[PDB]
């Protein structure tokens, strides 16, 4: 029921936390609603959309193939790696690694992909190349999820993330084929049930990527719209709250529900 | 019934058929194909940006294939975690499993993965342990001080740690 900013103020009061939100028109890039949109928040696994964007840029340039098989080792395995652990004995293709990173938040898959783009510094260089001067990746999985207060490492702002997602998915910077693939991986997200998907009305499109961190950090980046077409980008980040995972999820879903209820108001 | 649990993980055994695994885990918790090939992957409660889970691998894609690998995250808690950076630094490649446990603490570790590539032979058995400092284990969030120790034929091949001491 409440208006989006009313809901966010309720959520911050209830969580004793800080929310960052932007809603951006996909076609025009206009900011429709914003809250703390210039403050830094830990990206957590939401960075993996940018990561696979960088991978696809290399594919477009003929420097990478989605079919290329990467053989990795026990040393590469980290916490939260369901797919990459399963495939340790036989390896995974670059495309399979992106699918695992995005759809299942597989952490080792993300580290393997990070190596291919020059590590966190290489990914940050890619961001600068596409005109994002704010977002930064500094660490690998799993330390990037620490969410220490006041730590600028591995952070974005809601405004910069929305603009960057728009650039990756709709500008000339990736090929049409690559844009369709990146969006498809997001459509196929398997771990985002409790968030915007839980309040998404019948007949709407959604493509998303979530993140979770320490110290209450939680987030989602999404493209969604009525009539089964993407219309807007929504970014919602939460930081600095002692609340349980259930509560964090419920609050993000509530902010999403307010954005949807007030879609044309 | 419930979701996948540590108890179910312990009840599932090497040498079981796919149907035996499904009957214990609860088929509604499990999947195969896609990302998981001919393995059976079973979810527990939500944790971090995924779930606690188990994955069971089989000798082949055949219906009578037997479990030759067991892996899990966040289904099993260490019994008495005492790992430290100093202890981790004392661990050396070439140590036996018994030597490693004497170094890191007998109750510091859980079994992340165990695979018998020559099943029913033990030749080439691979074992991955997750080991934890006193407050390092988390079943629902992110570890706060852990190590990955891996073995082939019971001999340590490598080690890696995060955030110890």
């Amino acid at each position: 029921s409440p208006q989006p900013l009313e809901q966010i103020k309720l959520s911050e009061s209830q969580l004793s936390g800080r929310v960052g939100m932007i809603e951006m028109d996909l076609a025009s890039g206009r900011t429709l609603t914003a809250w703390r949109a210039d403050e830094r928040f830990p990206m957590m696994s939401t960075f993996k959309v940018v990561l696979c964007g960088a991978v696809l840029a290399r594919v477009d340039a003929g420097d990478e193939q989605l079919e290329r098989k990467i053989h990795y080792r026990q040393q590469d395995l980290v916490e939260y790696s369901p797919v990459s652990e399963k495939h340790l004995a036989d390896g995974m293709t670059v495309g399979e690694l992106c699918a695992a990173a995005i759809t299942m938040s597989d952490n080792s898959a993300a580290n393997l992909l990070l190596a291919t783009v020059g590590g966190p510094a290489g990914l940050t260089a890619f961001l600068r190349q596409i005109g994002d001067n704010v977002t930064r990746l500094d660490r690998w999985e799993t330390e990037l999820n620490e969410a220490l207060p006041g730590d600028a490492r591995d952070t974005t702002t809601p405004a910069s993330m929305a603009a960057t997602l728009r650039k990756l998915l709709t500008s000339q910077r990736l090929s049409a084929r690559s844009q369709r693939q990146l969006l498809q991986w997001m459509v196929d997200d398997r771990v985002a049930g409790p968030l915007i998907r839980s309040v998404l009305p019948a007949g709407w499109f959604i493509a998303d990527k979530t993140g979770a961190g320490e110290r209450g950090a939680r987030g989602i980046v999404a493209l969604l719209g009525p009539n089964n077409k993407a219309e807007r980008i929504v970014v919602i980040y939460l930081r600095d709250t002692p609340a349980s995972m259930a509560e964090r999820n419920q609050q993000i879903a509530g902010i999403g529900a307010a954005l949807i209820e007030h879609w044309q108001r | 019934a419930g979701v996948m649990t540590g108890a179910k993980f312990t009840q599932i055994q090497f040498g079981m058929t796919r149907q035996q695994v499904l009957d214990i885990a609860g088929a509604e918790n499990c999947e195969t194909g896609g990302s998981f090939g001919d393995s059976i992957h079973c979810r527990g409660h939500a944790a971090g940006d995924y779930y606690a889970y188990a994955t069971f691998g089989f000798t082949s894609a055949a219906a009578d294939a037997k479990v030759d690998s067991k892996s899990q995250e966040k289904l099993l808690a260490p019994s008495a975690p005492t790992l430290t950076l100093a202890k981790f630094n004392q661990v050396t490649v070439g140590m036996t499993r018994a030597q490693v446990l004497a170094t890191v603490g007998q109750g510091s570790c859980t079994t992340w993965s165990e695979y018998y590539p020559a099943y029913p032979s033990t030749a080439g058995v691979t074992l991955s342990l997750s080991c934890f400092d006193v407050d390092g284990y988390s079943s629902t969030g992110f570890y706060r001080g852990s190590a990955h120790l891996w073995f082939t034929d019971g001999v340590l091949q490598g080690k890696r740690q995060w955030d110890l001491v």
